[PDB]
């Protein structure tokens, strides 16, 4: 029985699968931090589920098979163009920061739809609470435009208004000149391009708003480039923590069963991500719309249900 | 037709009227919609009394019943219109105008 | 971006007879292209036309001219050979019609 | 291929089609039945057969 | 709210308007309206925000008081005939009332005010049911009096709502609105021949309830409010925008669509009459509810709108809940005209 | 006669289940199979209709319209297929469902026998019409050309219906043979003048009359090329077949009635036939010649004559082909250089002598050429037309001498003079375009070998 | 002169621009109950004086 | 071979067939119409001693 | 050569308050996304 | 209104016993094709919607829709020509019981009756 108001009415209660560990976890920091690696050993020392950063194709590994699909089906943008050319006349910018805060909704129904099914808690890379520092880097640099901001504080103000705030907020605090040299030491060329100025505004944006406004209703856990590697330190400050000032204590067994009806049907989760709103930047005109959608419908698995596909070896299927 | 029935039915016209006409406030309206009731519970005494409907005797009753449900109902509606802009205004109630 | 959408650009026109000398002008594989040719000239001009032609040409005369007229000829023939006036101004017999009495 | 198991399985739902064959035959039978029923009581009624 | 008490309130709605329909003492049926407006007003804010209440208080205002009317014109036909029965309304002025407050349940023109502001004002599920449900108890209750009918008040109050129903859908942009003034004007086109023929009402209802269902179905289906998000939809249901359209020439009355049978069995039953003057306006000014449907076609199936980019990712999500019954009402929306006679089942 | 009916039906599935490469193919030659079967309808009696059962019948004026519209399914299935060669699969099966469907309406409104269904399927026909224009035109006219196309006629035809059910409350029946047996005499009452107006004015706006006939220009331009030819060769023939039907009840308030409406079909036949004179653009040029013949049709019509009625049944059938097949030319070169100015592309006859010959031949036929049905109808109606009275004659010769004036000067325009240098993108004509203009052309001559066939039933 | 302006503004061109002034008319309300209520007022005393009294 | 070929060209027969049913439907719907066979006044004549209607 | 279709010039027409734009609806603004008004900061 | 009120009605009866007095519908009715019809168009509608292959995802669903739509079909054929019946029954009897309000009219010949000629010219 799929979860709706049937399985509520009788039986199925999600106050009765919380046991105290779940704690929703974003750990959160400047470009080429440590915070993989530290969420990744939350993870695995909590017992929680550990989600990747939501990147460009994070909305394919969890759809048909999860290879990823084209980048002119999928995204139509990419992140190493934006590196070379980040005041390009095409609007990539924008899409691109548009399409990353899309992916990262879609990632924190994922983790909510999980944490509220199992009970088991959830670890995050980033949030849609803090993408918006990228934004801001992009606004001051001259990337993008004032509509574009626009349009963004538009729809994060009706979607993220839906959802529930993580219990606790970790933040690995490195400086711009360490993560430079991080950069210059990586070895991708495409990375070696940011400027200082933008680690700057991104680190700004982070400490002036993220952490302040998170405060009042979270738990914020500020740590250094040598306390991030001492990952069982870390995991034992969150083991004595009293999650007291959010909005998760104030929450019912009605409120928990709206916002799970929420986290699943992802097209419910989507649907203000694209209102008609017409930013040049992001509206795509009918010509194009329709070609690639008649190309993305031309995909192997993809013309209909999961279930009817009998090119991808669905049988039975007159049966179902 | 007797003038007492003429007085009632001048009173549920005129509250009628106080009802139909919108002031400022809501618990104006919401009395003159109980007033109304009221003449009506009247009105349906003095008939059922006047011709002796014995079994009619209880229906005047079960309309004060609903009388209060109304009531009920309007007190509540009252309440949050209050609490979503602090006084019960009829001219706040204009957002449904676009 | 001093545009408005991202919108393909206008393509150009596919001429027929570039990757097809002798294309028809009915589809762009040249085998269905040739039968498409082949089942139109067919049915359009050999069996429609032609043999429909032949039988409208070669309908029973249901309208009965042919009867009409050996009517006429026998109906003349009768009428000339007793010396009457071979058509009379009343379609049907007065005889057989009750006029009003007066109109006066 | 598909990352998840594809709720409605890949088998067709034996419980859900014998059902709905079962209904669509039932009332296959029951309409026949009733057709007979009714071509019967009327030939009776009016004396035809 | 809770799955167990929104279906206590649901089935005490629907037991209302059934004790409306099975009363034959004006105290029940008055009690069933009660009932029904108690039990539908939490309906209305189950989204709780500004705007439902203000639906919700408009709503419950305008019922409360048709509701006072309603008993006051039951108390004067009692004063003037010891008769609780619902019957022929002895007394006229007893009946003029119970007509002008059945008429402001309904939403007939002038009292047509509150029915746009309310459907916008909440969601597409409480407004599929206030257009299709909240219509069945008044026309019950005017269906059993129709002998006593003032032909002339029921007549222009008619053709009262198909104008202003005709005339306001053209300004309108919003979803909600549109539907709520096709229900207006196709509440005319009911009570138009309600002193005439209670069975072409009732048909016309029939007809009106199928094609309001499919077309909320279609918009909740295609998570839609506006034109433009609308415009939105062929991007990734190029199906639902065609039935869409299909649905709402049908609405427009083209024949051979179902829409076209109601009016045409009006047309003839008034016709049988001497009435020749008036169904003619109705069909000149239901022209109107014609262009807007074809307006909102144009902006939905027959044009290709520009897209978004994020849309992308919704073309890899297919539905989580299908609402049942849907291709069904959807045919007989569509394709029911050539099975008309069926309607000697309705008397 | 559902042996015609039903093969439109199985057109439907097999179309909508053929392989995406051969829905063409199959769609032509089973519609020429379907035209063949419904050739078998041109031997009719002579004093009485073909009453095949209690809803379908078919007499020697319904015969050739069935004929024209089952053989213009195939031609415009051959035009068509290519404007539409970049579109999906499932999009030109809709395309084609939409022909289809447009043809089976048609093809139940000829034969229905009875007046209600009638102008049921005429509405009918509007709705696969209207969806056509708006979905597949190319320019941002066709959604008003749409809307004018659908309000003009659902004006004049909705009190059309409120007309045919009081007929039917007061007489009993709309049958049209026991309509025609049992007919009776209209008093001159303004009760019995409005009725006449709401049974006429429906069709007349369908021909369409000069000052309603707005809607023709924008639909016929802004719609794609199977639209235009559906609309100029059998959608403008339905108003006539109405008005000779239901002509029937109206007499004797017509005599008095026609007077208006004549003098619009006259005068607005010089009207329009001059603005083919000045028109810049080749489709209104069409357009508007189609509405001067249609004007003709309606003099025929209304001074209700057996040589009138002959008339009008031959030049609708001749003007019908001949539309088609004009409007066929230009499209060629409009998809040759994808503009509908008339002086943009000149001097073809040098690149395209077999599509200047087609141009000639059309032109010629459009012009009433002797011994054409064109001639053939139109000197018809003249002669009535001189019976009715000796004065219409010079606006008749009027029209005459402006028809070819127009005609010959298209002729001249796009054939004659020197090619435009800048244009290099004029291919040779493919085999399809030429066997469309073969298969327009060659049933005009072969009509004209043998035309009582569609000479109607005064014949 | 005749078939781009005259013909035009007879019948299509009136037509809309009425039905666009009507709809403007009808259609822009206050949103405020108190007129409704007002203009409910109106049409009781309008229905019982002119329809009430020819029994 | 036959089995590919007859599963790409079945909807070659869906047009002739529905042809042959429109001729038997035309034919059930005109034996309906026998109320007044071999009663005309203008064809009324003697049935021959082999046969038993004079049109089918 | 292709299929003329909408803009975001003619869509934005449809995307106003109201159609048919006038004097006094011109201050008129579209209802939010999500049917829900920001919440009037009322002082206590 | 008119046969709302009748003597001698069940009121939610939906199908009296003198209906059996008439010939059933036969299960090769036009009708009841036309709502197989119907039925076959909305499973292929649900098809669609779906996403799934609309001619052969389901066949027992359509054979479900399909069968429900011809059981509906046939009682509603059944009730409607219950209801016919029972229209021609009360106005055969109506007219047979007032004589006096549908008088046979003389009979006239076209050969006596004079209807003024309107010539065309
Ligand atoms: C009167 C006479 C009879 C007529 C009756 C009325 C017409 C027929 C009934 C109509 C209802 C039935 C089907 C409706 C649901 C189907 C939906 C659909 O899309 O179909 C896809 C489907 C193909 O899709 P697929 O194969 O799954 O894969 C491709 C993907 O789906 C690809 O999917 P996609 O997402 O890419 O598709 C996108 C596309 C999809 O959009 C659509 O396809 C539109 C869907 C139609 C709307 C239906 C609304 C309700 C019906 C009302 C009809 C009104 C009729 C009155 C006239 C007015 C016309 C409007 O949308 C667009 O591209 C936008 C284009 C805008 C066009 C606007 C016009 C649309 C409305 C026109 C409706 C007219 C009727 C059409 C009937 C057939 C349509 C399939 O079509 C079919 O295969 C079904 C056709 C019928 C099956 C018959 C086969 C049975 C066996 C054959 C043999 C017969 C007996 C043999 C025995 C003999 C002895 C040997
Ligand atoms: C490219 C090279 C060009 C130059 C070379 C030309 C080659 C030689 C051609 C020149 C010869 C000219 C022909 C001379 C006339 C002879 C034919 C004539 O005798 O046949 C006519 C017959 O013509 C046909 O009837 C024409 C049929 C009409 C067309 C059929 C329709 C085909 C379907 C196409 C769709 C049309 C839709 C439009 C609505 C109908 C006579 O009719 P009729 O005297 O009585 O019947 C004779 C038989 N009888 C005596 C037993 C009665
Ligand atoms: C753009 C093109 C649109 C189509 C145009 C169609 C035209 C339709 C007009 C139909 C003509 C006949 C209508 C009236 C019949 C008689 C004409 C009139 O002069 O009547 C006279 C009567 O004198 C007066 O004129 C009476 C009528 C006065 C009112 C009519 C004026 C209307 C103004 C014109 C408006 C333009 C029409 C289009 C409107 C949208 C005749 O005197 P009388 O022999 O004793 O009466 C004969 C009729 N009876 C026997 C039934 C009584
Ligand atoms: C587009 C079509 C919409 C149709 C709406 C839904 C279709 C399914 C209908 C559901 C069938 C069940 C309803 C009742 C069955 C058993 C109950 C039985 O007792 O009902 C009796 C009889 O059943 C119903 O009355 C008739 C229901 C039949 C509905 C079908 C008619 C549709 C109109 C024609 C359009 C063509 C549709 C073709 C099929 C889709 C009631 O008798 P009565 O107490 O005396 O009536 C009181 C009200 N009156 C007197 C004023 C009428
Ligand atoms: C009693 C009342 C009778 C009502 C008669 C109804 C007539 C039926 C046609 C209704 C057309 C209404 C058109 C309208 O109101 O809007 C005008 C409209 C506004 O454009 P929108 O698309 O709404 O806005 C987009 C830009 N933001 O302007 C237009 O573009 C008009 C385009 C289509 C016009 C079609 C009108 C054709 C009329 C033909 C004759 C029919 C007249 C009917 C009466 C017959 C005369 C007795
Ligand atoms: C593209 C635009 C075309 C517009 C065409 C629309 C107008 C068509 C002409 C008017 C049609 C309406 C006529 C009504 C239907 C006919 C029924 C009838 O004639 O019955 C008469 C009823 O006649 C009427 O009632 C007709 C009244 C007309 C009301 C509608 C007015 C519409 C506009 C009228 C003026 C314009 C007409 C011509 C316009 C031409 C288009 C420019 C007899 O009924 P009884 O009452 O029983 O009388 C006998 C017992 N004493
Ligand atoms: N909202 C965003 N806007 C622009 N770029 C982003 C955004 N989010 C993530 N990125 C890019 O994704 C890249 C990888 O992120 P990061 O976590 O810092 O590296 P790593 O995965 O090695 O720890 C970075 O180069 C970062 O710039």
């Amino acid at each position: 029985l799929q979860y709706g108001p049937l399985a509520f009415v009788l039986g199925e209660r999600t106050t009765r699968k919380l046991t105290e560990t779940s704690k929703v976890i974003t750990v959160d920091g400047n470009i080429c931090s440590g915070k993989g690696r530290l969420a990744r050993e939350i993870a695995e020392k909590l017992g929680l589920r550990h989600f990747p950063e939501a990147g460009i194709h994070y909305a394919d590994s969890t759809t048909g098979d999860g290879k990823p699909l084209d980048v002119q089906l999928s995204g139509n943008c990419s992140l190493e163009k934006f590196y070379d050319d980040p005041k390009s006349n095409d609007g990539n910018s924008y899409r691109l920061q548009s399409w990353l805060y899309a992916s990262r909704l879609l990632q924190y129904a994922d983790a909510l739809e999980h944490l509220l099914s199992t009970g088991q808690g959830v670890v995050l890379e980033r949030s849609i609470y803090s993408d918006f520092v990228f934004l801001e880097a992009m606004y001051r640099q001259g990337f993008i435009r004032k509509q574009c901001v626009e349009h963004y504080n538009e729809v994060k103000k009706v979607t993220a208004c839906e959802y529930l705030p993580p219990h606790v907020v970790v933040y690995v605090d490195v400086p711009v000149p360490e993560i430079q040299s991080r950069i210059q030491k990586k070895g991708n060329p495409h990375e070696m391009k940011i400027t200082a100025a933008y680690l700057q505004d991104i680190e700004n944006a982070y400490k002036k708003t993220f952490l302040p406004e998170m405060s009042e209703k979270c738990e914020v856990l500020q740590y250094s480039a040598r306390e991030a590697e001492d990952a069982e330190k870390v995991v034992e400050d969150i083991e004595y923590l009293k999650c007291d000032k959010g909005p998760w204590p104030d929450q019912d067994d009605r409120t928990f069963h709206r916002l799970r009806m929420l986290v699943q049907n992802k097209l419910e989760v989507l649907n203000y991500t694209t209102i008609p709103v017409y930013l040049p930047e992001i509206t795509i005109g009918a010509h194009q719309s329709d070609r690639v959608f008649q190309k993305f419908t031309e995909l192997p698995g993809r013309k209909y249900s999961p279930g009817y596909n009998e090119d991808v070896g669905d049988k039975w299927i007159w049966l179902k | 037709m007797p003038l007492v029935y003429m007085n009632i039915i001048m009173a549920f016209a005129i509250a009628l009227a106080g009802l139909l006409m919108y002031r400022s406030h809501l618990m104006s309206s919401l009395l003159c919609l109980e007033g109304m009731m009221l003449s009506l519970f009247i009105m349906s005494t003095l008939i059922i009394l006047n011709t002796h409907f014995t079994l009619a005797n209880m229906m005047p009753i079960i309309l004060l019943v609903f009388a209060a449900c109304e009531a009920a109902l309007g007190l509540s509606l009252l309440v949050m219109v209050s609490n979503t802009y602090g006084t019960d205004y009829v001219q706040n109630l204009n957002l449904l105008q676009c | 971006p001093t545009i408005r959408l991202q919108e393909d650009p206008d393509p150009e026109d596919e001429n027929l007879y570039e990757k097809n000398p002798d294309s028809h002008g009915y589809d762009k594989d040249p085998i269905v292209d040739l039968w498409n040719m082949r089942v139109v000239f067919f049915f359009g001009f050999s069996i429609v036309l032609v043999l429909g032609s032949t039988f409208v040409a070669y309908l029973p005369d249901y309208r009965m001219q042919e009867w009409a007229r050996r009517e006429a000829e026998r109906l003349v023939k009768y009428r000339e050979a007793n010396g009457l006036p071979l058509m009379e101004s009343n379609c049907f017999d007065p005889n057989k019609i009750q006029l009003p009495e007066d109109e006066d | 291929k598909f990352y998840i198991r594809e709720p409605p399985h890949g088998s067709p739902d034996w419980l859900k089609v014998g059902l709905t064959l079962g209904t669509s035959v039932f009332l296959w039978i029951y309409l026949i039945k009733q057709h007979k029923e009714d071509v019967l009581e009327y030939k009776r009624r009016n004396g035809l057969e | 709210m809770n799955p167990i008490i929104y279906t206590t309130l649901i089935m005490t709605v629907m037991s209302g308007t059934m004790l409306v329909m099975i009363s034959s003492h004006w105290l029940l049926i008055w009690i069933g309206f009660e009932m029904n407006l108690l039990a539908m007003i939490p309906v209305l804010m189950k989204n709780f925000n500004p705007r439902a209440t203000e639906a919700a208080t408009k709503y419950f205002l305008t019922q409360a008081t048709a509701s006072m009317m309603l008993m006051m014109a039951i108390i004067i036909n009692l004063l003037y005939s010891g008769q609780w029965t619902i019957t022929k309304m002895f007394n006229p002025v007893a009946m003029t009332m119970m007509t002008m407050a059945l008429a402001m349940k309904l939403g007939l023109s002038p009292f047509h005010f509150w029915v746009p502001e309310v459907t916008q004002g909440i969601s597409l599920q409480a407004g599929l049911l206030l257009l299709t449900w909240q219509k069945l108890a008044p026309l019950s209750v005017l269906c059993q009096i129709s002998q006593s009918i003032n032909p002339n008040l029921m007549l222009t109050m008619a053709m009262l709502s198909i104008l202003i129903g005709g005339w306001g859908g053209l300004n309108q942009t919003q979803l909600r609105k549109i539907m709520a003034y096709s229900s207006i004007a196709h509440m005319g086109w009911m009570t138009a021949v309600l002193p005439y023929n209670t069975t072409m009402t009732i048909l016309n209802l029939l007809i009106y309830i199928t094609m309001t269902l499919a077309m909320f179905m279609l918009l909740i289906h295609s998570s839609a409010t506006t034109t433009l998000s609308l415009s939105h939809t062929w991007n990734k249901m190029p199906v639902i925008t065609s039935l869409m359209m299909v649905t709402l020439l049908s609405m427009g009355g083209l024949p051979p669509l179902s829409g076209f049978m109601p009016k045409w069995m009006i047309i003839q039953e008034m016709t049988k009459n001497e009435s020749i003057i008036m169904p003619t306006l109705m069909a000149m000014t239901a022209l109107l509810n014609l262009y807007f449907y074809m307006r909102l076609a144009y902006s939905s199936s027959l044009t290709m709108f520009p897209s978004t980019n994020n849309m992308k990712m919704k073309w890899q999500f297919e539905h989580t809940k299908q609402m049942k019954l849907l291709p069904t009402m959807i045919v007989l929306s569509t394709l029911v005209l050539p099975m008309t006679p069926a309607l000697s089942s309705l008397n | 006669m559902l042996k015609i009916i039903i093969p439109t039906t199985m057109l439907l599935p097999m179309t909508w289940m053929s392989k995406h490469n051969m829905i063409w193919i199959n769609a032509t030659v089973h519609s020429l199979l379907i035209s063949l079967i419904s050739l078998s309808l041109l031997n009719q009696l002579g004093e009485n209709s073909l009453n095949f059962s209690l809803t379908f019948f078919s007499d020697s004026l319904s015969a050739p319209l069935l004929v024209l519209t089952t053989w213009l399914l195939p031609l415009m299935l051959m035009a068509s297929q290519s404007h539409l060669s970049k579109e999906t699969t499932t999009r030109k099966k809709l395309y084609i469902t939409m022909l289809i469907l447009l043809q089976l309406f048609l093809i139940m409104t000829f034969t229905a026998t009875e007046l209600i269904l009638f102008y049921i399927l005429f509405e009918a026909t509007l709705v696969p019409t209207l969806i056509i224009i708006t979905r597949w035109g190319n320019q941002t006219e066709r959604l008003n050309a749409g809307l004018y196309f659908l309000f003009y006629t659902l004006a004049g035809s909705l009190p059309l219906l409120v007309a045919l059910v009081y007929i039917q409350n007061t007489t009993g029946s709309l049958n049209f043979l026991i309509i025609h047996y049992w007919s009776h005499p209209l008093s001159n009452s303004w009760s019995n003048i409005f009725m006449w107006l709401a049974c006429i004015m429906a069709f007349m706006v369908k021909m369409p009359l000069y000052g309603l006939h707005l809607w023709l220009p924008k639909a016929h331009v802004e719609a794609p090329i199977a639209g235009s030819m559906v609309l100029a060769a059998v959608l403008l023939k339905l108003g006539g077949y109405g008005m000779m039907r239901i002509t029937t009840i109206l007499n004797p308030l017509t005599n008095y009635m026609a007077y208006p409406f004549l003098m619009l079909s006259m005068w607005g036949m010089i009207m329009t036939s001059s603005i083919c004179l000045r028109q810049t653009d080749l489709k209104s040029l069409i357009a508007y010649s189609s509405v001067s013949h249609m004007a003709l049709v309606i003099v025929a019509i209304m001074i209700q004559t057996p040589w009138s009625f002959m008339g009008a049944t031959a030049l609708m059938i001749a003007h019908g082909l001949t539309s088609s097949m004009l409007f066929c030319l230009a499209n060629t070169n409009y998809e040759r250089v994808h503009s509908r100015t008339m002086i943009l592309a000149r001097g073809l006859q040098t690149l395209l002598p077999l599509m200047a010959t087609w141009w000639l031949v059309a032109s010629l036929t459009n012009l009433a050429l002797p011994p054409s049905i064109n001639l053939i109808g139109e000197l018809f109606i003249i002669t009535a037309s001189f019976s009715w009275s000796n004065i219409t004659i010079i606006l008749m010769g009027m029209n005459m001498m402006i028809t070819a004036l127009y005609s010959l000067y298209m002729l001249i325009t796009t054939q004659r003079g020197k090619y435009t240098h800048h244009i290099n993108n004029i291919k040779p004509s493919f085999t399809r375009e030429n066997a469309l203009m073969a298969l327009h052309i060659l049933p005009l001559l072969l009509l004209t070998l043998n035309p009582k066939m569609i000479l109607g039933p005064l014949y | 002169l005749l078939d781009l302006i005259w013909l035009e503004t007879i019948l299509p061109k009136t037509t809309s621009f009425i039905q666009m002034k009507m709809s403007i008319m009808v259609s822009n309300q206050k949103g405020l109950i108190k007129l409704y209520f007002l203009s409910f007022l109106i049409t009781i005393m309008i229905s019982m004086t002119l329809f009430n009294y020819h029994e | 071979n036959v089995l590919q070929i007859v599963r790409d060209h079945w909807v070659h027969i869906l047009v002739p067939v529905g042809f042959v049913f429109g001729c038997y439907l035309d034919r059930r719907s005109d034996e309906k119409l026998t109320a007044f066979r071999n009663k005309s006044l203008l064809f009324k004549r003697e049935l021959r001693p082999n046969e038993e209607v004079t049109w089918k | 050569a292709r299929q003329w279709q909408p803009d975001v010039e003619w869509a934005e027409q449809f995307g106003g308050a109201v159609m048919y734009p006038t004097k006094e609806t011109a201050h008129w603004k579209p209802p939010p996304w999500n049917d829900v008004d920001p919440p009037k900061d009322t002082l206590v | 209104t008119m046969m709302s009120g009748r003597p001698g009605r069940v009121p939610l009866q939906f199908l009296p016993n003198e209906a059996r007095s008439l010939p059933p519908p036969k299960l090769t009715d036009p009708r009841l094709v036309y709502m197989g019809f119907l039925g076959y168009c909305s499973g292929l509608i649900d098809n669609a919607i779906r996403r799934r292959p609309v001619v052969s995802a389901g066949l027992h669903r359509q054979l479900l829709y399909v069968t429900s739509f011809v059981f509906f079909g046939y009682y509603l054929l059944k009730r409607q020509d219950y209801m016919y019946a029972l229209r021609d029954h009360d106005m055969f009897a109506y007219v047979k019981s007032h004589p006096e309000d549908f008088p046979e009219k003389d009979k006239k010949t076209y050969g006596e009756i004079l209807e003024e000629f309107h010539p065309v010219r």
